[PDB]
């Protein structure tokens, strides 16, 4: 459901 | 931040900037018998 | 928001959204009162029953936003919070007195049409317009449905002050000074409420003044959500002000 963030965030 | 908040806080760039209304404002203005 | 509507662009800018790195999740709103503070209810952070104790480590948080689930692709800024302030004397123990905590963000975030703090009540703000029938304003992007859906777009509803004595024959629970209910009295026909992923939000009011936003609340609980004889409880936030200027210049921007 929840698109993805780019992991420069996670 | 704080103190009656931010600076420009509380004034909208789509809305109070631009002299434009959300559609319900005015339900709560009207419950302060009215706004200003 | 259990009877709301889709927030209009740019209706709420100071709408945050606390998001948890892993699992993925919507975990409560919160808003912008500074470019680098965030507030929201402590509950979201610290709740020792339900064993929640989330560490500036484990959640995002997320500006800009009019969407719930998709990343916003050049309107919504992400930070990462620096650190975390609660209320030292937040009631979890028994009715979330207190239920508010700060967040500084790593770095300042940059405003812009969809990004604008909101303003924090001064002593006389707070007397003229926290009154009961008086409306403000509370949005997120939680529940639709005490219980069942979710919506794809953040939602509003604007809902009245209730009187105090009303609030404290809705409950079994003890309501403090830091509290102010709102929501139509069942006698009203309107309807509408926060609802679960709504906590930490802003409960805001519009002054007749000088036509700014202020936020007066904090979404903090209510029982089920949009229930008949009950209403939603909020964080008296000018009532807890001096604690939020002590933090924020002891080691704030």
């Amino acid at each position: 459901d929840f698109e993805e963030i780019p992991e420069e965030y996670l | 931040t704080f103190g009656s908040g931010e600076a420009d806080c509380g004034l909208r760039p789509l809305f109070e900037k631009k002299s434009l209304e959300d559609k319900t404002e005015r339900e709560l203005l009207e419950s302060y018998i009215d706004g200003r | 928001i259990v009877e709301g509507s889709d927030a209009e662009i740019g209706m709420s800018p100071w709408q945050v959204m606390l998001f948890r790195k892993s699992p993925q999740e919507l975990l409560c709103g919160a808003s912008l009162i500074s470019d680098r503070w965030v507030l929201t209810a402590a509950h979201c952070l610290l709740y020792p029953p339900w064993d929640k104790n989330f560490t500036e480590n484990d959640l995002l948080v997320r500006i800009g936003k009019h969407s719930r689930t998709r990343y916003e692709r050049n309107i919504e800024k992400i930070s990462m919070l620096e650190k975390i302030y609660i209320h030292p004397r937040y009631n979890w123990r028994e009715n979330l007195d207190r239920d508010i905590a700060l967040m500084k963000l790593k770095k300042p975030v940059a405003f812009s049409d969809y990004i604008h703090p909101v303003c924090l009540p001064d002593r006389e703000t707070a007397a003229s317009l926290l009154q009961a029938g008086y409306k403000g304003r509370v949005t997120g992007w939680g529940n639709l449905k005490e219980t069942w859906g979710q919506p794809s777009v953040l939602q509003v509803v604007n809902l009245p002050i209730v009187e105090r004595p009303v609030c404290k024959d809705s409950t079994r629970i003890r309501i403090t000074d830091n509290m102010f209910c709102a929501g139509y009295k069942p006698d009203e026909g309107k309807r509408g409420d926060a609802c679960e992923g709504d906590s930490g939000g802003p409960f805001v009011m519009k002054s007749p003044f000088n036509n700014r936003w202020y936020q007066m609340g904090i979404v903090s609980w209510g029982e089920g959500c949009d229930r008949d004889g009950k209403y939603g409880f909020y964080t008296h936030v000018f009532r807890l002000k001096k604690w939020i200027q002590k933090v924020i210049d002891q080691f704030g921007e």
